[PDB]
Parts: C-alpha cells; sequence; structure tokens
C-alpha cells in the first residue's frame, strides 16, 4: 500500500521506466532493510551484484524526504543509524553506481 | 533492544519515546523539565512540528494515565555531521514543562570530558525492534552491556554484550546509556546489523557535550 | 514526456499503458499494439505480472474506451542484457485478442534495415513524468530529431547503431522520461523505435531500440 519511487543511474545510464519500492502494509522501515531492498532492485533491474558494488568507483543512494531534505547512504557501508523511518515521509530514492 | 529483558514499570523515569504518525521511531532522555536530549539523526530529516514527545510511558501499546505528552518548540544541534556520524546529539525544547513525579524525572549527566574505560558495566534501554523477525517492543526493554574501545572510534562510547548476540536495534536511536547512574551515551549507530556479536554499538559521548548542554538548558 | 503537449484523445490508438508487478514493487511503462494479440515494449519493463490497458487517454480515469487485458506471455529478447541495456525489446502476448476499433488498432512496423536518416523529425508519446518533480494523468507527445550516431557514441559506451537509434537534439529541452519506456518512436506513422534509456537528468540525446534490427525475431516470436 506504501510506495516510494526510485531510479537507478548506472555508469551514467538510466532506463525510462517509472519504478517504485513497495512497503505493503508496513510503512516503518530502517536503513538496514532499505539498503537490502536497494541492493535487490540493483540486482533485479540492472544485473548489478554484491561484488560489482564492492569494487565500484562510487556506490550510494540518496533518500529525498518530502519536507525537502535528503540523506546519502553508502551501499558499501555497514554502519546504520538505529532509527525507524516512515515510508510516507520519503519523496523518492535515487541510486547511483559508478 | 535484542536479547534484553523487560524493565520493571517506571524504573527509568527519564526515558522518552519520540513518536510520529502514532508510532515510536526514536528514544530520548528528559534532561530538564522542558528539554529532552536525543540523537541528531533522529530528527535531521523529519517534520519537527509533527513529533510528539511522550514522557512517563512503559507499555506503548496500552493507554497509560502516567504519560505526559508534549510538542517540540525548538531544536538545538551541536555541529552534527551526517556523513561521518559525528556530534550525533540534539536538544529539543518542549512546548511546556513536565510535572515531576515518581514516573517522570530528570536524568543525571556526567561532568564535561569524563571518559569511560574498557570494561565499565552499563545499562542500555529502549523500545526498538526485538529482532529481525519479532518486531518492535511494546514494553520498555533493558540490557546489560560493557564499554569497549576496540572496533570503536575515539569520538564514540561503544558497548558490547560479550558471549552472546545482543545489542540495541532500530528504534533505539536516541535512547540513553546509563553507567554508574549517569547518562554517558545516546544510541547512535550499529555496525553490520543488530546484535552482530562482533562490532560494538556506538553511542554519542554525552560527557563530551556537557558544557554545551548546560549552555542550552541554562 | 518532457517538453511536449497533451495528445489529442485517442489520436494514437496503438498506445498501451503497462502496470508491472516486480519482487520489490510496481512499475509503469508504455508499449504499442502491433497485432490484435501482441504488444511491443522494452525488455526492462518485464515483471512477473503485467496488466495492459489499451484505448486510454486519462489512465487515472475509468474510461469506457479502455480494454484491460493481462499479458499471458512476456517474451524478453533472449540476448537482453540488463546491465548494458542491449537487445532491450519484449513482446507481450495478450491473454485475449483485442476488439479492434477506432480507439484500439495496431501500428505498422518498418522494413528490414530501413534507414532513419539523421535530422528526421519523429514523434514519441507516453504517460511518463514531465519533469523531475511532476507527472501526468493523460497521454502526452513530443517531436524529436534523429541524431547522428556520433552524438551518442561520445556519451554512451554500450550504444550500438546496429541495434539502437540516437534521438533528440541536446539543444532542445524535449525527451522521453520516466514511465515512457517501451513507447514507440513514430516516423511516417511507422514505429521505428522503442523508448529505452538516457541520462538520469533527461538531457538529450537518448537511446531507442531500433525496431528494424529485430524484425526477424519479432516475426518468429509472433508465429
Ligand atoms: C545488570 O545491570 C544491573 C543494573 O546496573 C547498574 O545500574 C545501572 C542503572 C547502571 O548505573 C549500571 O552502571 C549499574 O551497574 C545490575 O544491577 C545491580 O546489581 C548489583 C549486584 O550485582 C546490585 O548491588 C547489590 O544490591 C543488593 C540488593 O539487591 C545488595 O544486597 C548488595 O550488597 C549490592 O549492593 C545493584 O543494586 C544493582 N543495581 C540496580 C540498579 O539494580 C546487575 O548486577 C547487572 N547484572 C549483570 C549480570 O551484569
Ligand atoms: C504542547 O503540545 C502538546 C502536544 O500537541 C500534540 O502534538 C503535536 C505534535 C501536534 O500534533 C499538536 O497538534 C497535538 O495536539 C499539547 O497536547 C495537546 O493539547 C491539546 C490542547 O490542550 C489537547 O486537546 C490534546 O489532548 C493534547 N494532546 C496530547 C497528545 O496530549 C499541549 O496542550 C501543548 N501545551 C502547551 C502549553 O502548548
Ligand atoms: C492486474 O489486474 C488484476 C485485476 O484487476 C489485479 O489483481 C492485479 O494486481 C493487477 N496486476 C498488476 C501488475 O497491475
Amino acid at each position: 500500500t506504501y510506495q516510494v519511487p526510485y531510479s537507478i543511474n548506472l555508469n551514467g545510464t538510466s532506463t525510462n521506466i517509472l519504478s517504485n519500492l513497495s512497503f505493503s502494509n508496513k510503512p516503518w522501515t530502517n536503513y538496514k532493510n532499505l539498503t537490502s531492498q536497494i541492493k535487490s532492485v540493483l540486482k533485479h533491474d540492472r544485473g548489478i551484484s554484491e561484488q560489482d558494488l564492492k569494487y565500484a568507483k562510487k556506490a550510494y543512494y540518496t533518500v529525498y524526504f518530502k519536507n525537502g531534505g535528503k540523506r546519502i547512504l553508502q551501499l558499501n557501508s555497514k554502519n546504520y543509524t538505529a532509527n525507524l523511518v516512515h515510508a510516507k515521509d520519503v519523496k523518492r530514492i535515487e541510486i547511483t553506481v559508478k | 533492544i535484542v536479547g534484553g529483558r523487560r524493565a520493571r514499570p517506571h524504573a527509568w523515569p527519564f526515558m522518552v519515546s519520540l513518536q510520529l504518525r502514532g508510532g515510536h521511531f526514536c528514544g530520548a532522555t528528559l534532561i530538564a523539565p522542558n528539554f529532552v536530549m536525543s540523537a541528531a539523526h533522529c530528527v535531521a530529516n523529519v517534520n519537527v512540528r509533527a513529533v510528539r514527545v511522550v514522557l512517563g510511558a512503559h507499555n506503548l501499546s496500552r493507554r497509560e494515565p502516567t504519560r505526559q505528552v508534549f510538542a517540540v518548540q525548538r531544536i538545538f544541534e551541536n555541529g552534527y555531521d551526517p556523513v561521518n556520524l559525528l556530534n550525533d546529539i540534539v536538544i529539543l525544547q518542549l512546548n511546556g514543562s513536565a510535572t515531576i513525579n515518581a514516573n517522570v524525572q530528570v536524568a543525571q549527566l556526567p561532568a564535561q570530558g569524563r571518559r569511560l574505560g574498557n570494561g565499565v558495566q552499563c545499562l542500555a534501554m529502549g523500545w526498538g525492534l526485538l529482532g529481525r523477525n519479532r518486531g518492535i517492543a511494546s514494553v520498555l526493554q533493558e540490557l546489560n552491556v560493557t564499554v569497549v574501545t576496540s572496533l570503536c572510534r575515539r569520538s564514540n562510547v561503544c558497548t558490547l554484550v560479550r558471549g552472546r548476540q545482543a545489542g540495541v536495534c532500530f528504534g533505539d536511536s536516541g535512547s540513553p546509556l546509563v553507567c554508574n547512574g549517569l547518562i554517558h551515551g545516546i544510541a547512535s549507530f550499529v555496525r553490520g546489523g543488530c546484535a552482530s556479536g562482533l562490532y560494538p554499538d556506538a553511542f554519542a559521548p554525552v560527557a563530551q557535550f556537557v558544557n554545551w548542554i548546560d549552555s542550552i538548558i541554562q | 514526456i518532457i517538453g511536449g503537449r497533451e495528445s489529442r484523445p485517442h489520436s494514437r490508438p496503438y498506445m498501451a499503458y503497462l502496470q508491472i508487478q516486480s519482487p520489490a514493487g510496481q512499475s509503469r511503462c508504455g508499449g504499442f499494439l502491433v497485432r490484435e494479440d501482441f504488444v511491443l515494449t522494452a525488455a526492462h519493463c518485464w515483471g512477473s505480472n503485467i496488466n495492459v490497458t489499451l484505448g486510454a487517454h486519462n489512465i487515472q480515469r475509468r474510461e469506457n474506451t479502455q480494454q484491460h487485458i493481462t499479458a499471458r506471455r512476456a517474451i524478453r529478447h533472449p540476448q537482453y542484457n540488463q546491465r548494458t541495456i542491449q537487445n532491450d525489446i519484449m513482446l507481450l502476448q495478450l491473454s485475449r485478442r483485442v476488439r479492434r476499433n477506432r480507439n484500439v488498432n495496431p501500428v505498422a512496423l518498418p522494413r528490414a534495415q530501413e534507414g532513419l536518416r539523421p535530422g528526421t523529425l519523429c514523434t514519441v508519446a507516453g504517460w511518463g513524468r514531465v519533469s523531475m518533480r511532476r507527472g501526468t494523468d493523460t497521454l502526452r507527445e513530443v517531436q524529436l530529431r534523429v541524431q547522428r550516431d556520433r552524438q551518442c557514441l561520445r556519451i554512451f559506451g554500450s550504444y550500438d547503431p546496429r541495434r539502437q537509434i540516437c534521438v533528440g537534439d541536446r539543444r532542445e529541452r524535449k525527451a522521453a522520461f520516466k514511465g515512457d519506456s517501451g513507447g514507440p518512436l513514430l516516423c511516417n506513422n511507422v514505429a521505428h523505435g522503442i523508448v529505452s534509456y538516457g541520462k538520469s537528468s533527461g538531457v538529450p540525446p537518448e537511446v531507442f531500440t531500433r525496431v528494424s534490427s529485430f524484425l526477424p525475431w519479432i516475426r518468429t516470436t509472433m508465429r
């Protein structure tokens, strides 16, 4: 029921699809779960694997919040802030690899 | 909190739940009748006007007459760096003053600059996830932990539960770390996952900001 | 569609709006009717479940011209490469044949190896976003210029002129954008291209799949 648009920019290319992450009936998420879902759509949409990310030049995603701020998360970082985040506060997610 | 136990009701009357859209998302500590202290990243990206500050709670799933609820009037930060997760502390001035009683009391802070050595025995607490399949805690949880300095930055207080997989989890951000009766830490970030058993949990080091905190609550 | 205008309702009766179910969520694409039982689109629009809506103008409205049909097969090109976005073409076999009329009928495909000379003005249509902040509920369209291959070779490392078309003058703020994938590039009322990818900004040129290069696979698959 909860959805958040995302896009993937890989090596300077982005398909013209309009895609969303579903959060079903569970709007409360966290950055560990979110990084996991971002890695899954990276694998499923553009065939990008964990090794690919491990050795990528740059690999991050930017969460844009509807209030207007943003937060940048490194795909190769294992540090996660311990807070819960509500899906309805997120405007969009932009994924950048290389 | 993963691997913890239920707190007895109102054992920690300075413990605060921050709530948005009806749900707990971060903890906090009452540090004066009209000021609470939490992690900067908890509110860096939220509509501060929508946050409810809930004092005197124990079981969040139940109606509790002991609760006192406030709004946030103003926020104060102290150089928060979201790239490096440095200075992860915020003070929220409430729209009123709490009524102090057995269930709602102000916490005690350490002196400026006091560092904790390896092995100090502390207590973490919070309403965060009980696990990666078990869900968010309704009753306040508590957990015995030990201060460690290996695999920790000098700009954090880090803690570990040695010998089993337990630690703070998502939703525990902003909650206090209690050591010898004083709030020495504000839960900030975990490494790899909750309760890894290898990497310590990282708290913002309250003792480093005591002079600033005093300048704010005055 | 960036920099375009509202289409005249039902002026493009081959246009298909696709609702796609994926593991992580839902997607939206375009496509176009090429026979009463087949829709052509981009392979990166594939998902485990796809609903096709034909005969639409405002897709956020329940219109009586609309025919909703499930895709019973979604056939990606066998050499489709998700990472490089090569061989980005997919055929959708509809679970039932469409009821052909004025609001729903197929569009012609080109000849094999048919030229699309640089400078040719074509039209693309879709229900995609119109800026990095706003979308549309009704079909929009824009005219774009076929580019010389060198305009994309200097930008896109997996661009292949044998399989793809370079489209859109950089100096015009006109492009297909998010949600327009799979829609047709129309030149002379023949579908020569399929919206595929570009730069994340939306700044042209962008890359279309070249339909004429895949005519043998298209005909084989539909037989
Ligand atoms: C788990 O942690 C609890 C609580 O920890 C203590 O309080 C926190 C709020 C922080 O300030 C921590 O830094 C601090 O260590 C420990 O509880 C404490 O246990 C000790 C005994 O191990 C108690 O002292 C005894 O109390 C009894 C009365 O029951 C006396 O008869 C004894 O002479 C002695 O004084 C202490 O009172 C108790 N504190 C609290 C607040 O309950 C607990 O020991 C610890 N467990 C483990 C296994 O580490
Ligand atoms: C201080 O603010 C509290 C909290 O207000 C609620 O939370 C805010 C985030 C925002 O959503 C407000 O619109 C909410 O009302 C006030 O508590 C409410 O007060 C009203 C009026 O007195 C009362 O009807 C509600 O029941 C209260 N809600 C709760 C949850 O207690 C409080 O009144 C404010 N105090 C002062 C002095 O301004
Ligand atoms: C397709 O439509 C059916 C019936 O309306 C619905 O159950 C299903 O969820 C839809 N699938 C997609 C991908 O939109």
